[PDB]
């Protein structure tokens, strides 16, 4: 259709677009635009051009408010060609019937609860009322009030009518409906009485308020009955228009939306570009190539294995450049191990979050609802959880490795000659825990300080490439002199760390460790200075975290000694079981941490990764939430 | 490339319309010409032609 010198449209980050329009030259594609800056020349646009595409829109929207009054909207999957014109009658003949239907269908329920209410106590009324409606020679006020109110009516009414008034009540519950009867004369006065009080009459919508109470009533009446039963056709006849022409509207609707996005794409590049990516013309020579493979970079809009699995997809996101320093993609092969490695557990702790796994991969029954994972229908969004199967698999391999650095655990958490713990016992492994001694303890702990060590230097490492790769000296100086404080650095902690090596051994060399930093830090000249400090809280930092991810998990299984081996009595194997009754639970609870658990890593990650080592999302910057990154 | 090869052709498409029309333009006021003249000389022909026949009446009645 439209572009007829065809369209290719790729879009995607900034920095790509020179590499990408080159991908785009290669494929075959010929007049190549705007290629930077924007506003073709000869290859531009009319609003002839713009009205179809308004008709399109037209129908495009409409297909959607029709859709809309039923319920429901489309989903992308089958246009098919049309006439645009078609199209658009199409969608009147079917919009207009069942629009018609909603159209009384609401106003049918308001009559239903209207009559409803009116109809008793006006009833009411029109049985006090009686011969009296007729007679304008008489006036007769209806007003519904209620019984504190008969009093204080009854007062204005005293003093206005006096007893030339007879003065009447009939009840229907919550209050009286309510006439005075006065000459016609004294009406005035009647009404006054009424507006002194507040005391409000029941005039009722429409032609209805005013009539003639009991032949009103009649009316009311049949309006009761009439409108639940009127609603059920029309419903019918709706949910008879979603049955049917669901798919029609669909095919309808994303010929109208792709259609819609068709057009506009011309009508952009028409004038200006995507932005920074890229548009451009074939002839159907050059249309068949193009569009299939011009290199992941870009999003475009058409006219051991374990450790393979998601990396293999980071290995496109590795491609997408900006500079010469390195681009997104480490996390996921970084953080692993140790991911699953907090996870140190136990018989009750890890060792049956399988069951969950198996409950994405099986399901559950036994409550309300869920059944199958994989078709991932939800209370908030289903979509997600479709696409986060990439998440499924690593979360499948997050319990299964999780499970055994808890099994790694329990090889010291059972077997008599390590600890004083028991094989196999009577009642369950991991039994009188000893890894919380503290001796054992402290190398577990000294355990969590070594992946620290290891993100200190994976970060400023980074850095020199930085401005190696990227070119500044200002980065490239920053990123490697910082390492020349770091000798002293070991120096200082070695001197308490073996209480002794260093810090008066290598404290000497401490002296000449703290000029060799400053000279580069220096040659940028760098008032800025002082900052250096703060650094110094950042190793003490990895430790810090690993060492919560090692305690938090190591009082997680100590804490199954008071779940599951004790915790009233002293818990054998029926008290054991009393604390069964808080057994479950702490399942639960246990659910509930360890979604925090995960946390503090990505966010220690993240202290390295926006420090711009090795990522160009950073408080914005092309590529996107570190949170949305990854996954794949 | 095959665009503007194109591009070019067409535009020269349009010379050739361009031609065509300005051609016709020129014959059919060729055309109005030759008509013109037929016609005049055909209004002087039939006069002098009368004037002629009877001026040699006058001439026989005297």
């Amino acid at each position: 259709m439209i572009a007829p010198m065809e369209k290719l449209v790729l879009a995607g980050p900034k920095g790509r677009a020179k590499e990408l329009l080159q991908s785009l030259q290669q494929a075959g594609v010929v007049h190549l635009e705007t290629l930077r800056p924007e506003a073709l020349s000869a290859y531009q646009l009319s609003p002839e051009e713009r009205a179809e595409l308004r008709r399109w829109e037209a129908v495009s929207a409409g297909a959607e408010h029709t859709l809309s009054l039923l319920g429901l909207e489309a989903e992308p999957a089958r246009p098919f060609p049309e006439g645009l014109e078609a199209a658009e009658k199409a969608l009147s003949p079917i919009q207009a019937h069942a629009e018609g239907l909603t159209r009384q269908k609401q106003e049918l329920e308001e009559e239903l609860a209207l009559a409803q209410a009116y109809l008793e106590p006006l009833e009411r009324l029109a049985a006090l009322a009686h011969g009296l409606d007729k007679s304008p020679f008489l006036r007769v006020i209806p007003f519904l009030l209620t019984e504190k109110e008969l009093p204080l009516v009854e007062e204005a009414l005293r003093k206005a009518l006096e007893d030339r008034y007879l003065l009447a009540h009939e009840a229907y519950a919550g209050g009286v409906a309510a006439l005075v009867v006065v000459h016609r004369k004294e009406v005035d006065q009647a009404k006054a009485a009424l507006s002194r009080a507040g005391v409000a009459e029941l005039r009722l919508p429409g032609a209805l308020g005013e009539l003639p109470l009991s032949e009103a009533a009649r009316r009311l009446k049949e309006r009761a009955e009439a409108a639940p039963r009127e609603l059920s056709e029309v419903r019918q006849h709706l949910a008879k228009l979603a049955r049917e022409s669901a798919s029609t509207l669909q095919s309808l609707w994303t010929r109208a939306q792709d259609e819609v996005a068709r057009l506009k794409a011309l009508e952009e590049l028409a004038s200006g570009r995507f932005g920074f990516a890229l548009l451009g013309y074939v002839p159907v020579k050059a249309k068949p190539k193009v569009e299939e493979a011009l290199a992941r970079h870009k999003e475009s809009v058409v006219y051991n294995p374990p450790w393979a699995k998601p990396f293999e997809l980071l290995v496109s996101f590795l491609n997408t450049p900006k500079y010469g320093t390195f681009d997104p993609t480490p996390v996921v092969p970084v953080f692993f191990p140790f991911w699953f490695g907090m996870i140190v557990g136990d018989i009750g702790y890890a060792l049956l979050f399988y069951l969950v796994g198996r409950w994405l991969s099986g399901y559950v029954k036994r409550n309300e609802p869920l059944v199958i994972d994989l078709f991932a229908l939800k209370l908030k969004p289903q979509v997600i959880g479709k696409l986060v199967h990439i998440l499924n698999w690593m979360v499948f391999w997050t319990v299964v490795w999780g499970v055994i650095y808890g099994e790694f655990f329990g090889t010291f958490l059972e077997h008599l000659g390590v600890f004083g713990t028991p094989e196999h016992p009577g009642l369950i492994p991991i039994l009188i825990h000893r890894i919380d001694t503290a001796k054992t303890a402290n190398l577990l702990i000294l355990l969590s300080v070594a992946f620290g060590v290891v993100l200190v230097f994976f970060g400023l490492a980074l850095r020199a490439y930085l401005g190696l790769k990227h070119r500044h000296m200002a980065h490239f100086w920053e990123g490697v002199g910082y390492l020349g404080g770091l000798v002293g650095v070991l120096a200082l902690a070695a001197s308490y760390l073996g209480n002794l090596q260093a810090g008066w051994l290598q404290g000497l060399m401490y002296l000449g460790f703290g000029v060799f930093l400053l000279a580069v830090l220096m040659s940028r000249i760098w008032l800025m200075i002082p900052e250096i400090f703060t650094q110094a809280g950042h190793i003490l930092s990895h430790i810090r975290i690993y060492a919560v991810g090692a305690a938090g998990g190591i009082l997680a299984g100590l804490l199954t000694d008071v779940g599951f081996a004790l915790a009233e009595r002293l818990g054998l194997l029926g008290v054991l079981l009393g604390l069964l009754v808080a057994g479950v639970l702490h399942l639960l609870i246990l659910l509930l941490t360890t979604l925090g658990h995960m946390l503090q890593p990505i966010r220690l990650l993240w202290v390295e990764f926006f420090t711009k080592f090795g990522f160009y999302e950073e408080n914005g910057r092309p590529y996107r939430p570190f949170k949305s990154v990854r996954e794949a | 490339s095959k665009l503007e090869a194109i591009l070019s052709q067409e535009v020269e498409a349009e010379i050739q319309a361009l031609l065509q029309e300005a051609e016709a333009k020129a014959e059919a006021v060729k055309r109005e010409a030759e008509e013109k003249a037929k016609a005049l000389l055909q209004a002087r022909e039939r006069a002098l032609e009368a004037q002629y026949r009877a001026a040699l009446r006058r001439a026989e009645s005297a």
